[PDB]
């Protein structure tokens, strides 16, 4: 079925060469285009460039001519090069199929691109579990601790994606140490947690980080 | 490059209303606009294109119009599940430009929060470092206020606050709150407490657990 | 029984259609059958100028406007000429030293032919724009 996933490096220090790809499942390249788009942290859509069916390309101008886009057909991948990296560049990267005249009709998740010279750290993970159970309430509430990684793509899941009814992660706060950390919380029946066993799943793709930490 | 501007920048519509958010250009564009929509989680997709062609699964109740400079995006009855960012986005001339989005949020009846005080954990403990953590759950409006107490002496400049985007079910925020303390101060008072006030509280109300327990 | 094999070079497909190929628009194109979107047409602007216009089945092509001379492959970026017996430098064109000549409208100066090394003698004298025509003996 018809996917676009893109893929790549989330920390780029200033030695300033990104390369970033996009898969297609199905859709041909050789009858497609591919758009490239970007949205800075807390900014709307800004398209990058795009490739024809053809292999021809097209470019912004405010780009300076430091994005370059090509491709592979027999491979279903389209890559995206960009040199002389600025902060200013750091986003997340989508990557979408060009359709008719003209339109974006699928859109990848998104790959986010951190441009800084810090080191990348993976994360520590914590319980997040009550003092002590408490029989009166109903619902008690467990999740874990995120902390002390960098750059920000971080995600969590729970049960390996089997518990979602209730589940609230939140946005990541820079720490003054300039790591950042999040938490994610779950709320159950209270009078369930001693049967069942709830554990959340980090990931943090810029470390090659996976982290299964069980919560009481 | 041809200008895309997006009138709101945010709006807050009841469900069930009528919501209609703008996009004008520089200059005319001959029907050449798409409009497409960013779920919170940051999942884009395709809702019309030449301005009032509706993409294939996308539900009847979007739709959109509009000639010349100015056009519109239309939703006949707001849904839970409409929470996002909606662009619009012009291919007359390249390079195609989006605007500047409109972020919709729901209005709903006062919900609220469900206050929960999690006690650092023995592993953080051995690092070095205690982090407590205070949960806001399921609340509305938006506006809640967190106050940290130790040994009932109020904190201040310790901690920092995270808020979810609105739910796209109940139409509702979740807040965390995390104080951080290094361990030897953590280990010198007893009750940890977070006092949280809320529209949908009559009075406040604080959660707290004793150190050692 | 793929319907979009049914539509050439100068169309597109799309099947939500009543016609499944549909002609690409002016100023797009498309190189080969079955695609589903029509490659725009590429610019020829700035330094560049259309050399070959764009049609429904192929892109056009960009040479360089008239003062600028075509550098590297496919004309990828365009260079100022100069007149005849000059050579563009970091500071503009500028006339070639005596002893040195460029008989193009590109590139650079280079000595002229000695003629005495060759064992041969000067039938032409040498120019900013020509080189000196040696002679048997
Ligand atoms: C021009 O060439 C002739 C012979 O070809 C030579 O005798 C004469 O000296 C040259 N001109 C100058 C200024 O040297």
């Amino acid at each position: 079925q018809v996917q676009l996933q893109e893929s790549g490096p989330g920390l780029v220090k200033p030695s300033e060469t990104l390369s970033l790809t996009c898969t297609v499942s199905g859709s041909s390249l050789t009858s497609y285009g591919v758009h490239w788009v970007r949205q800075p942290p807390g900014k709307g859509l800004e398209g990058l460039g795009v490739i024809w069916p053809g292999g021809s390309t097209n470019y912004n101008s405010a780009l300076m001519s430091r994005v370059t886009i090509s491709k592979d057909n027999s491979k279903s991948q389209v890559s995206l090069k960009m040199s002389s990296l600025t902060a200013a560049d750091t986003a997340v990267y989508y990557c979408a199929r060009v359709t008719g005249t003209w339109y974006f009709d699928v859109w990848g998740q998104g790959t986010t691109v951190t441009v800084s010279s810090a080191s990348t750290k993976g994360p520590s993970v914590f319980p997040l579990a009550p003092c002590s159970r408490s029989t009166s309430e109903s619902t008690a509430a467990l999740g874990c601790l995120v902390k002390d990684y960098f750059p920000e793509p971080v995600t969590v899941s729970w049960n390996s994606g089997a518990l979602t009814s209730g589940v609230h992660t939140f946005p990541a706060v820079l720490q003054s140490s300039g790591l950042y950390s999040l938490s994610s919380v779950v709320t159950v029946p209270s009078s369930s947690l001693g049967t069942k066993t709830y554990t959340c799943n980090v990931d943090h793709k810029p470390s090659n980080t996976k982290v299964d930490k069980r919560v009481d | 490059d041809i200008q895309m501007t997006q009138s709101p920048s945010s709006l807050s519509a009841s469900l069930g209303d009528r919501v209609t958010i703008s996009c004008s250009a520089s200059q005319g564009i001959s029907n050449y606009l798409n409009w497409y929509q960013q779920k919170p989680d940051g999942t884009v997709k395709l809702l019309i294109y030449y301005t009032s062609t509706l993409h294939s699964g996308v539900p009847s109740r979007f739709s959109g119009s509009g000639s010349g400079t100015d056009y519109t995006l239309t939703i006949s009855s707001l849904q839970p599940e409409d929470i996002a960012t909606y662009y619009c986005q012009q291919y007359s001339k390249l390079p195609w430009t989006f605007g500047g989005g409109t972020k919709l949020e729901i209005k709903r009846t006062v919900a609220a929060p469900s206050v929960f005080i999690f006690p650092p954990s023995d592993e953080q403990l051995k690092s070095g470092t205690a982090s407590v953590v205070c949960l806001l759950n399921n609340f509305y409006p938006r506006e809640a206020k967190v106050q940290w107490k130790v040994d009932n002496a109020l904190q201040s400049g310790n901690s920092q606050e995270s808020v979810t985007e609105q739910d796209s079910k109940d139409s509702t925020y979740s807040l965390s709150s995390t104080l951080t303390l290094s361990k030897a101060d953590y280990e010198k008072h007893k009750v940890y407490a977070c006092e949280v006030t809320h529209q949908g509280l009559s009075s406040p109300v604080t959660k707290s657990f004793n150190r050692g327990e | 029984q793929d319907p979009c094999s049914n539509c050439p070079a100068g169309t597109f497909c799309d099947n939500n259609r009543n016609q499944i190929c549909s002609p690409c628009p002016p100023n797009s194109f498309s190189s080969a059958g079955g695609q589903r979107t029509c490659d725009i047409c590429r610019q020829c602007k700035g330094v560049f100028r259309t050399r070959k216009e764009c049609s429904s089945t192929s892109n056009a092509e960009c040479d360089c406007t008239p003062g600028f001379h075509c550098l590297g492959a496919g004309c990828s970026m365009c260079e100022q000429d100069c007149k005849q017996g000059q050579e563009l430098t970091k500071k503009g064109c500028k006339d070639c030293c005596f002893g040195t000549f460029n008989d193009q409208k590109r590139g650079i100066c280079r000595p002229w032919t000695n003629c005495s090394l060759d064992g041969k003698s000067v039938l032409v004298n040498g120019t900013k724009e020509r080189d000196v025509v040696c002679g048997p003996s």
